[PDB]
RNA sequence: CAUCGGUUCUGGCGGGGGGAUAAAGGCCCAGGGAAUGUGGCUCCUCCGGGAGUGUUAUAGCCCUGGGUGUAAUACCCUCGCCGGGACCGAGGACCGCGCUCUGCAAGGAUGCUGGCGUAAUGGUCACCAGCGACCCGUCUUGAAACACGGACCAAGGAGUCAA
């Protein structure tokens, strides 16, 4: 008799989707990038960069 | 994908919140809005939903 | 659940496995091409009219 | 003139409907008029564009000048 | 013509049996987002070779910032614009502190004083004047000057425009 | 076509009932000839005849297809490649198809249009990239 | 007024990812360079300041590489949280999908309270006000104009019957 959002009742998230919680509760949308020093850019690349 | 995009209904949006550009039927490359904007279509989903 | 699960884990290591593609390429002194997209979102935006 | 102490009558700015669709008709007849005359035009024209060049106000024109000829000596031993 | 951004763009012909390394074609391209950039690296590759976008590829597209947005520096513009008598050099000089500052600058200039728009101008070089005996324009000349401090008479107080009235007369000279 | 003799492997092709051929007029015979209209188009052939055919052409008339038979000599039918990308294809999905039921593994088996291509990795060495100016500059010399 | 559901406008906050793992920039280290040449020195002087010299001095700047650094921030994308407001309440025992499972925001609004109980709400007519608004038929042609009819009211008045 009336739909409902599910991006609003959360009700309704979970009907649709029982993942929504454990979602929510493991912070899945928050996963932070893995560990290690990154490598410095490439000389060639900022000189291809900075070409005239 | 066929047979999941036939089964969904064409999705009925409402207007942008924030409007169109000033000139809308141009291209987005002129300045307007028609033709492909490819990841800008994202925003516009969100003022069009 | 478990589908649902799955398919999250899917997104994210598409994600990272692109950046990770893109980064690389640009390490070893190339440039990765990202595949062109295969889905697109078509929207009319002018009337029924002429 | 003594206008400023006996001004004469307006020059109206208000077009009329009239004026308005006979002068963009006018001008599309004059467009295709146009467009037949230079399908038909025998005058001669050139295939090559004369280009403009280099400004001589242009600071670094001489290093470009060395750019081109270092790279004209380059393709001519790469030839 | 818009809060615009430099990108390199390299671009190349798509690969066949006859050469399976095609030469890479980079650019310095100014526009407002990366669409735009790749529209106008087919435009001016269209110009100068045998590649249009349904033969060719994008490789890369990646934004060139300024190495010191925090430097008053001299540009220096060679371009060249096409009117009703046909193409025609300008060269002009802005001092500004980035490149792309400079291009937007130069948009502005150019459509205020020769009714030039955005798709009748090709920037052909932007360059920074190392010295300032390379600034030949007066109107940088006079700012490029040893002790430039000026005054600046009749400045008009900024006062809201929703309060319509005061019961003082404003005064020209803070 | 050039003027002259006509090659004489137009009488050796063997032609059935079912078969699709062109109808190309050639200018130096005159017996079997059809009407300046029925020229470059295709058709099916329903009769066969010593040193003719039967062709079946549907003709447009205001707003219907009227079928036509024209007989028309062997001088000026050619057999239609538009179905041997049919005939080719369809013994190649038979014997494909019979092979991968063999072996065990399915295929995708009908033929797909062109698909947006896949991710690739392009080295710059010995092909660095040149920068180019909107105008050459040797083009300004 | 409180607690809700549907739609929607707007504000703030806490995270994540990307790019030159932003670019800068600060503080150090090692080089190089210049003037819109700082200190010093010299020459003029109205001695107020100018002129010349040279590379930091009794100011500083620019270029290149390295460390802090996986720095911050801008921009783009994204995961949530907390407010402020408006319009709406369709259905009428239960069933169903569910969840945080004694119950519930889960197949459509209930709970508490106040005043009044009458022209108070509501309605009709007349008039003012803001906005909108050419005189009806017919004819013409593709249409408009032109032309034609209309002072007003009551009654009568025009696709019927037979074969």
């Amino acid at each position: 008799v009336q739909k409902k959002n599910p991006l609003r009742n959360k009700q309704i998230m979970l009907r649709l989707n029982p993942y929504a919680s454990t979602f929510a509760k493991e912070k899945l949308g928050e996963v932070k990038a893995e560990e290690g020093k990154p490598p410095k850019v490439p000389a060639s690349f900022k000189e291809l960069l900075h070409e005239a | 994908f066929k047979q999941a995009a036939n089964f969904l209904w064409p999705f009925k949006l409402s207007n942008p919140n924030g409007g169109f550009r000033p000139r809308k039927f141009k291209h987005f490359i002129e300045g307007g809005d028609l033709g492909n904007r490819e990841e800008h279509i994202n925003a516009l989903i969100r003022a069009m939903n | 659940f478990k589908r649902a699960e799955k398919y999250v884990k899917e997104y994210r290591e598409q994600e990272r496995e692109k950046i990770r593609l893109a980064r690389i390429a640009k390490q070893q002194g190339s440039f990765h091409i990202p595949a062109e997209a295969k889905l697109v979102f078509v929207i009319r935006i002018k009337g029924i009219n002429k | 003139a003594g206008t400023i102490n006996k001004p004469k009558k307006p020059t109206s700015k208000r077009k009329t409907t009239r004026l308005r669709a006979k002068i963009s008709k006018r001008a599309a007849e004059k467009k295709r008029k146009e467009r037949k005359l230079a399908r038909k035009n025998p005058e001669w024209r050139s295939k090559l564009k004369k280009d403009p060049g280099i400004p001589n106000l242009f600071p670094y024109k001489e290093r470009l000048l060395q750019q081109i000829e270092e790279e004209r000596i380059r393709r001519k031993e790469e030839l | 013509m818009g809060r615009l951004q430099e990108y390199q763009v390299i671009g190349r012909h798509l690969p066949t049996e006859a050469n399976p390394n095609p030469a890479l074609y980079r650019m310095r391209i100014f526009a407002p987002n990366e669409v735009v950039a790749k529209s106008r690296f087919w435009y001016f590759l269209r110009g100068l070779k045998k590649v249009k976008k349904a033969t060719g590829e994008i490789v890369s597209v990646n934004v060139i910032s300024e190495k010191h947005p925090l430097k008053v520096k001299n540009f220096g513009i060679w371009l060249r614009y096409d009117s009703r008598s046909g193409t025609h050099n300008m060269y002009k000089e802005y001092r500004e502190t980035s490149r792309v500052a400079a291009v937007e600058a130069m948009y502005a200039d150019m459509a205020a004083r020769h009714r030039a728009r955005f798709r009748s101008i090709h920037i052909l070089k932007v360059v920074e004047l190392e010295k300032t005996e390379d600034v030949k324009r007066p109107y940088i000349k006079q700012l490029v000057a040893k002790n430039l401090s000026f005054p600046l008479p009749h400045r008009v107080p900024k006062i809201s425009t929703k309060k319509i009235f005061s019961a003082k007369r404003p005064s020209t000279f803070s | 076509r050039k003027h002259g003799q006509i090659p004489l492997s137009t009488y050796l092709r063997t032609y059935r009932v079912g078969d699709i051929v062109d109808i190309k007029v050639n200018g130096a015979v005159q017996k079997g000839m059809p009407h300046k209209f029925y020229h470059g188009k295709t058709g099916v052939v329903y009769n066969v005849t010593k040193s003719a055919v039967g062709v079946i052409v549907y003709k447009r008339v205001k707003h219907r297809y009227i079928e036509k038979r024209i007989n028309v000599r062997i001088e000026h039918v050619k057999p239609s490649r538009s179905r041997e990308d049919f005939l080719r294809r369809v013994k190649e999905n038979a014997e494909l198809k019979k092979k991968a039921k063999a072996e065990g593994v399915p295929v995708q088996l009908k033929r797909q249009p062109a698909m947006p291509r896949e991710a690739h990795t392009v080295s710059i060495a010995d092909n660095k990239p040149v920068t180019l100016a909107p105008v050459a500059y040797e083009t300004t010399i």
